[PDB]
């Protein structure tokens, strides 16, 4: 039961992992997500806002 | 199912730039109202002509998981294999994670945290200095044992307390790697608090802050039988990485120099640097 | 226009003819508690109405030497109406918030406020390695002075302004949630704050949730005019709340 | 093969799971027989009621006293018969019972607790109780008034001689301290005189209750620490 | 087949509570009678209104197999390299768990058990304090032996005995990682017996106890050729891990304490701590 | 099953991914909640506007003064209102911000950066006014007319109260140093009056501006290092 | 011949185990059975009683 | 997917050698023009009868990635358990390849590079010479550190900038294997730079050379806790080994010997050696 | 997820590789590549000149 | 899982080929660009005219 991903590296390759320990807290870091999201913290407004049209 | 082939993650590049020419309309993009306690999303597209540009650059390095995911020194203290003092020969530290500068300072940017921690355990041992040091001594073996709130706590180095039958312990040996563990997420609450604005007594009494909840429990270390003609000293730094971190409701970063363990106190501090006048560049 | 709001609480409606938008915590709306996040067993009670309406908290007077004030929440509204009796008489609270602060002047003043909830607004002693009593930080409705200058009593909290009584850079302080009051544009600012806590619940009387800041980064200005003074007034209303675990009265 | 070394090479962690080799190969075990009463987990002996030795009066020559709470023919109108902490790992009273001696084992708990009070007056005896629970508050009740505004139940005596009394799990966190603090306390739990104990002719004047305390079907524990209760200093 | 894929054990989290209103009938599930010897099963949702409450609590680490799932001190011991009484070159340490009082008491919760055992070795070496300490010594190395009953026991350091041809032996070396080995149940009942009450003869007369089913053997540790010009002593601590373990008949805890290690003697305790009265709860 | 240990075995490195085991097997973690505001980068802190105390006249007696720009009523025709070198992680200016704090626990950074400026003047008040970076160059603009051969955007006032300087992303390399130095220049900022501040009677003679610094959507950073604003001369 | 199960982790992730040596007693701790009854202890009457009904 | 199969590269062997004839024709492959700065593809069988011959030579070990794929000393330096100069017990070193002379020579042939780099650090130690020297020291431990450009930098063997939270370290004890690393590409620019022909000022003014572009940061050891009764001195030698490497723009190899550690300065040098005269052979 | 590639050896053999680390900067060195082309330095005219054909 | 280490172990070769942890996880290098003049062996540098001093005449 392996998992194979790949590996950073611009446009120029796998490894692969298997998991020993019976507690998930063992595995190693899952330093791999990349997801994000701003606009919690940048727009907060009740009313969605158009950058062109003016503020008020 | 010899493999499973986890899917890529796609790599999240950031946000190209796309060619724009000159322009004449109502649209003002440039004027704004920071009344709304709204970051304008302007881009350099939207206020002068711009080639069209590829961006290669990633995140990655930015993550949280990334950004706490190092280890770091928490704790050092020092213990002699033999003294006339019993209280000298062992160490009982309360587990907090204050007591270090820099690794406070990294925390204390969010509010709430939830991570698995990995505890990595560095020990040396010198010779004090003395009149006479010939001697032959073994290689010494060190105990390292940890006690959840509440249980028995040993009140000398040969005490019965260390013949630990459910607290979980560790033996190590000099000269091989350093001692390693994980531990879960063992909050009694949803997530680790930095900080706790409130009492300990429903009558708004006794003690306030961060202290309150901090219940983790201790960590003991002894030698385990060495004990030398001459005094020989050790030394064990305890180090802290986070993994599978999350991180909550961040705060500003701290600016004025701690001054202690178990309290927000400071002292008050100027906001920058200052210059010659408000139009000296050079 | 969008420059005209109104919002209805209860039987106490609020209406401002000019401001800004409504900022909403971290984008999340105050909501009841789900059935597979709650701890308590007991059935919960949900006094809506009677608890969910605006309560006016005093007034301060902005003169042109003012530095700021604080308030302290939900300790703030802790002997409002029916909101205190349910408070005293329940070992669980929950709810939200939406924070209003008013501050109107003519077309001739100049002024800017900064308006942020601080979340876990935990305070250092005005002299290091010294405690002080719970009446320094909060004692009810009344609001709390900054101080320019650094504080020398050891029985009250520091006050020096730059700092926020938090050893942080007070510029810092808009990444909390946050409005601007800008005399020339701007007559009020609303906050929306949903419930924000390690745990679904907890006691209001031993933690303070969240702390209210105001703080004039640029100080009143006027000339050849007979107002001396701008008042200005806070309002606040709970939203969603509900309450648990009843006991005597405290 | 290239290989290399990752830090904690060599350690002996006390809660590790490795495979190691077996020093009797190929022996042979005896059968298993399927002995009355297996036990798969500590909570089925922390859900079995215990008698509370709630009369711990700093005066009891005798140690059967401590399991028994009086009760009197002629009492005030209000009065309290008995009051107590909720700390079932810390308190006096609830240390050595067969509940608290498990949680000593551990750091955290949460769920519900189950207490269960007999009668055992006289059969011709009768009268009413209030047992009430208040939550964690500023003040403990000093008189039935506070008492009955928190969670409670009216308790009648008659052919049924026991009652149960649910509390509630009431709290901020989704875990409390066995090592109970200001912070996360628990409250309080009482028992007033509800109308009095009547007897009728030719019967005893005083009466005695007991009271058994156990775990509910939620109730649960976490991160195992070593019992304080016992302890040596020389090698036996 | 080069995946089995073991389905999931399936997290049994603890029973919800489930929506409660007003009630008025003629149930009642607070009453109840104890005289049956029968617990109620009576739930909060049966006595005051609740709401709906999903929990994810499980009770995984209260598992008789965690609960025991810790290695604990049994037996600790020091022998010298050099000197001149025979008989202090060398351990005899007849195997029992009642030496040490935390691990016996956690065993003594259940009357009958079965399980495999972890065993483990932790040895440490220190020079004796003399006048004259300058010396030169290569590692040192270590022999255990178990010797079950019946097997020929030996006499001194260098007795014949020590060649074992069928009893099992580890070599260490000091610097290494602690020694380590697996046991099987090597019961010849059914399963491991706390307590026995009864006697050895069928006349009710002999020895009384547990000590009669105490019959697994010896251990016996030496150090291979080691012979310093000056004393050094070495000492040996033993860690016990049952494995798999199944348990039977549960008994409660012990209150008072230990005070022989083949017996149940013991001296009276009062039940519990006292008060000021039955109504102080300050 | 034969082996060869490589350079590396037994080495501790603070920066390394290895499984280990668990010293506390089968613990039951507590339920996830979803608390709000959670943050998964760090970027969008630095995203976040923060006041620029750009008043560093190193006679400030009060501290609140080094947010405020003064502007005046009547002024020569072209007056500089104030300049700054763009160096985001070491200029005092941007040294303590909300976005300076962010990068000074990184060595590398690169994108656009985001200048607001808020007229905080009188109702009545107007004005006009001329902001332009600079890229690098042997001498920073000494008058109107070299500032604004650059990149320059002008500022009027009227309803709308902000205006946004995007100051674009021009260099010869991918990245910069946050330590920057004189190879790796950013150029300069200044602002001028364009027409002047003019103001009816019954007026204050004087009003002010403040600036707020953030990144925009392209902006990143590189090479985690250890931050040097704060340090520790003994254990606390 | 590898064995992948699942590892302990609310709601919010597998490993592999090989066994080396004949001996089941080598094995590692089978610390993943969750099966519970109490009813054993807290229920040993021998006509079963209904909670809502009077228990005599 | 249990294998993947990389597909051959297909050995690439060296041109062979086709069979020619006498020839008489036009054609003049021997006579060209080196004027246009492109050198002649003539081969041996275009002047002179040659046999059909097969070669399997290849010029694998001649690619760049294996020129450049050895590890070599790059730095090395003493630091002292103990003394009484604060400065003389660490180390502080600003990273950067023109040390060592021949690793730099190695570089200097290519004036671009881009790679990926496998650091291994190797640490022995030695007791300095003395009137008294018995003493017993357990094995002692030491910590590398690495500091970004801009991070604090310790002033003192034990300050508080020696608890790492965000700068990667390393700790090793004596008698293992040495400690190794990997290091990604971290240069601002799209590859490093061996010559830089500018200056750092706008102006044409201040540092000049290669000296502009070296910002990598610096490396700081120290002996954990040991501090001896007696000096004992440690060396540290660290070794850059190349990987995954490209290179640019080829440049002549260095002729004369270098003199400065952070510029090209030189001093002029003969082209080569001298002999008797144009025809002696001997 | 496993590679196998042939490794050196004139005309007279199998490999196995993983990837162990979440970096590909962790990998070993790729030395196997032995693409070249030597055209851009000795013959970088504009003009191609034929070897047979005189130069100019 | 039982193992023996060969000869040769926790030795330092300089021309070996290990895999080995990463110092800065996830760190994110600068796009390549393709400059022109890539060199991909020593040979192609070889293969290059140069002037070769024949009059060495020790005068
Ligand atoms: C109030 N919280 C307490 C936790 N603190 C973070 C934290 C949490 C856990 C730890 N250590 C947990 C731990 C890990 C391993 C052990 F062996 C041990 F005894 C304890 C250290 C710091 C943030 C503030
Ligand atoms: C009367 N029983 C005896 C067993 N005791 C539990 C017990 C069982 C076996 C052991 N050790 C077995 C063992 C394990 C490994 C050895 F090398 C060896 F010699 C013996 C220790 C304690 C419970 C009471
Ligand atoms: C001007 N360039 C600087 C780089 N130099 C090559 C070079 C690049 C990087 C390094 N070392 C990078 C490094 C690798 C590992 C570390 F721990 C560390 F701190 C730094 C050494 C030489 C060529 C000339």
């Amino acid at each position: 039961g392996a998992q194979v991903s790949t590996q950073k590296t611009a446009h120029e390759i796998h490894y692969t992992n298997i998991n020993y320990y019976k507690d998930a807290a063992s595995n190693s870091a899952n330093r791999q997500d990349f997801t994000q999201d701003p606009s919690k913290f940048t727009e907060p407004v009740k009313d969605v806002m158009i950058k062109s049209l003016p503020a008020l | 199912g010899d493999v499973e082939e986890a899917i890529e993650r796609a790599v999240v590049h950031v946000a190209d730039t796309m060619r724009s020419g000159p322009s004449n309309s109502a649209s003002v993009p440039a004027l704004t109202a920071v009344e709304t306690g709204h970051t304008s999303q302007v881009t350099p597209s939207d206020t002068m002509q711009t080639r069209h540009v590829k961006n290669y650059h990633s995140r990655s390095e930015s993550t949280v998981e990334n950004f706490l995911g190092r280890s770091a020194c928490v704790y050092m203290e020092e213990y002699k294999t033999t003294d006339n003092d019993v209280n000298k020969k062992f160490v009982a530290w309360p587990i907090n994670t204050k007591q270090m500068v820099q690794m406070r300072r990294k925390l204390e940017m969010f509010t709430y945290l939830r991570f698995d921690m990995e505890v990595t355990f560095v020990i040396t041992s010198r010779q004090d200095p003395g009149t006479t040091l010939a001697q032959d001594m073994p290689v010494l073996t060190h105990q390292i044992m940890y006690v959840p709130p509440g249980g028995p706590i040993p009140a000398k180095v040969d005490d019965y307390a260390w013949q630990t039958s459910t607290n979980p312990s560790i033996f190590w040996t000099e000269g091989n790697a350093p001692a390693r563990m994980s531990i879960p997420f063992i909050s009694i609450g949803n997530a680790y608090s930095n900080f706790y604005d409130g009492w300990s007594n429903f009558d708004q009494r006794g003690s306030y802050g961060y202290n309150t909840l901090n219940n983790l429990g201790h960590i003991y270390v002894r030698h385990v039988s060495g004990s030398s003609p001459h005094p020989i000293t050790s030394t064990i730094r305890v180090y802290f990485k986070p993994k599978h971190t999350r991180a909550w409701v961040p705060r500003p970063p701290r600016l004025c120099q701690y001054k202690k363990a178990f309290s927000v106190d400071f002292t008050p501090t100027p906001i920058t640097d200052t210059r010659k006048d408000i139009n000296t560049v050079t | 226009s969008d420059r005209v709001r109104s919002i209805t609480l209860g039987n106490s409606t609020i209406t401002t003819q000019e401001c800004a938008n409504v900022v909403v915590g971290y984008g999340r709306w105050p909501t009841y508690l789900r059935d597979d996040e709650a701890t308590a067993e007991d059935q919960p009670t949900q006094p809506d109405v009677a608890t969910c309406r605006f309560y006016t908290l005093d007034s301060i007077k902005w003169e042109k030497g003012s530095v700021g004030w604080w308030w302290k929440f939900p300790e703030a509204l802790s002997d409002m109406g029916l909101f205190g009796q349910n408070m005293q008489y329940h070992y669980l609270g929950r709810a939200g918030y939406t924070i209003h602060v008013q501050c109107n002047a003519s077309k001739f003043h100049q002024g800017c406020l900064l308006v942020v909830c601080v979340p876990e607004a935990e305070m250092g002693g005005a002299v290091v390695g010294q405690a002080f009593s719970a009446t320094a930080m909060a004692n009810g409705d009344k609001a709390y002075e900054f101080t320019s200058a650094t504080q020398s009593d050891q029985t009250k909290v520091q006050t020096a302004i730059h700092n926020a009584g938090m050893g942080v850079g007070v510029g810092n302080l808009t990444i909390y949630p946050h409005q601007w009051i800008n005399l020339r544009t701007n007559n009020s600012a609303t906050i929306v704050m949903p419930y924000i806590n390690s745990v679904p619940m907890d006691n209001m009387f031993r933690h303070y949730n969240f702390t209210l800041m105001v703080i004039p980064f640029v100080k009143l200005d006027y000339a050849d005019t007979a107002s001396t003074y701008v008042p200005i007034t806070v309002t606040v209303a709970p939203m969603c709340a509900e309450y648990n675990g009843l006991r005597l009265a405290q | 093969l290239p290989t290399m070394n990752t830090p904690g090479s060599t350690q002996f962690l006390t809660s590790d799971d490795f495979q190691s080799p077996c020093a009797l190969p190929q022996f042979d075990v005896t059968p298993s027989m399927n002995i009355p009463g297996e036990v798969k987990n500590l909570m089925e002996i922390a859900e079995v009621d215990s008698v509370v030795p709630v009369n711990n009066v700093q005066d009891t020559t005798d140690q059967m006293e401590m399991f028994r709470i009086p009760v009197t023919i002629n009492a005030p109108l209000q009065q309290q018969v008995f009051g107590l902490r909720l700390q079932p790992g810390l308190d006096s009273v609830f240390k050595h019972t067969l509940l608290g001696e498990i949680l000593n084992y551990y750091a955290h708990w949460s769920g519900s607790m189950k207490l269960t009070f007999v009668f055992c007056g006289s059969a011709m005896a009768t009268g009413k109780f209030l047992i009430a629970y208040s939550p964690p508050g500023a003040n403990p009740p000093k008189t039935r008034k506070d008492a009955m505004l928190g969670t409670h139940i009216i308790w009648d005596i008659g052919l049924q001689s026991s009652c149960v009394l649910c509390v509630p799990w009431i709290s901020q966190t989704h875990y409390r301290l066995v090592q109970q603090d200001e912070y996360t306390s628990a409250g309080y739990v009482t028992c007033w005189y509800q109308t009095g104990m009547i007897v009728p002719p030719g019967t005893p004047n005083s009466s005695s209750i007991m009271c058994f305390a156990s775990a509910c079907n939620d109730f649960s524990v976490r991160m195992l620490r070593d019992t304080p209760f016992i302890s040596q200093d020389n090698k036996l």
